[PDB]
């Protein structure tokens, strides 16, 4: 549901490579993206169990 | 790696993949069973590639440890990503030969041009994604702080340097995290952060490795 919800995901500065989720507002879904490893916004979550619970109805 | 060139197999011999079911970070082999990596690279459940090339096939010359230990530097700020450094301990001892071997610490610290060695499985593109199966190899100077600093105005410390091309194109990038900078045979540095990748302006920014000899040697030895 809330507003962090509906931010595009962000890999940030940081040069790893690690599977995330992010909610796509758009698609009514929990996509994957790449996140370098620092600097998380808080749309990312490490399953989409997660990213469901929090977001699903954004 | 952007703008950089296929190594050739094994011709990088301590550069090691760190995988979580897939290659998430790079890292370097500094004795049998030590690792050193980026502190932004921790994970649970790390299991060390030794022997890599295509890390997308095995090709018989891998040894696959799982690490007992990761030990992230205790002063890291996630925030500054200053201290942007960490060493992970393999279960057991990898054996060294001729595909797998350790690099050495630096005795001293780089200067401005010296030319580095930078190696990994990152993205291949600064704007687009394409992930290599093949290790990727690339030369870049170390620049001068100043530079560096002008780069990215309040940001690094005296544990960061800068190394590539003001011009843009070459670079290393997400995928490359944790893996080597190495100057004359001494590992240097530790693929850690940027504004985006092969971006004019913004060379990528690298741990000083030379600052943390001690640190490394002393936890090596009581772990
Ligand atoms: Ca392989």
């Amino acid at each position: 549901r809330p507003d962090f919800c509906l931010e595009p995901p962000y890999t940030g500065p940081c040069k790893a490579r690690i599977i995330r989720y992010f909610y796509n507002a758009k698609a009514g879904l929990c996509q994957t993206f790449v996140y370098g490893g620092c600097r998380a916004k808080r749309n990312n979550f490490k399953s989409a169990e997660d990213c469901m619970r929090t977001c699903g109805g954004a | 790696i952007v703008g950089g060139y296929t190594c050739g197999a094994n011709t990088v011999p301590y550069q090691v993949s760190l995988n979580s079911g897939y290659h998430f970070c790079g890292g370097s082999l500094i004795n049998s069973q030590w690792v050193v990596s980026a502190a932004h690279c921790y994970k649970s459940g790390i299991q060390v590639r030794l022997g890599e090339d295509n890390i997308n096939v095995v090709e018989g010359n891998e040894q696959f440890i799982s690490a007992s230990k990761s030990i992230v530097h205790p002063s890291y700020n996630s925030n500054t990503l200053n201290n942007d450094i960490m060493l992970i301990k393999l279960k057991s001892a990898a054996s060294l030969n001729s595909r797998v071997a350790s690099i050495s610490l630096p005795t001293s610290c780089a200067s401005a041009g010296t030319q580095c060695l930078i190696s990994g499985w990152g993205n291949t593109k600064s704007s687009g994604t394409s992930y290599p199966d093949v290790l990727k190899c690339l030369k870049a100077p170390i620049l001068s702080d100043s530079s560096c600093k002008s780069a990215y105005p309040g940001q690094i410390t005296s544990n960061m340097f800068c190394a590539g091309y003001l011009e843009g194109g070459k670079d290393s990038c997400q995928g490359d995290s944790g893996g080597p900078v190495v100057c004359s045979g001494k590992l240097q540095g530790i693929v850690s952060w940027g504004s985006g990748c092969a971006q004019k302006n913004k060379p990528g920014v690298y741990t000083k490795v030379c600052n943390y000899v001690s640190w490394i040697k002393q936890t090596i030895a009581s772990n």
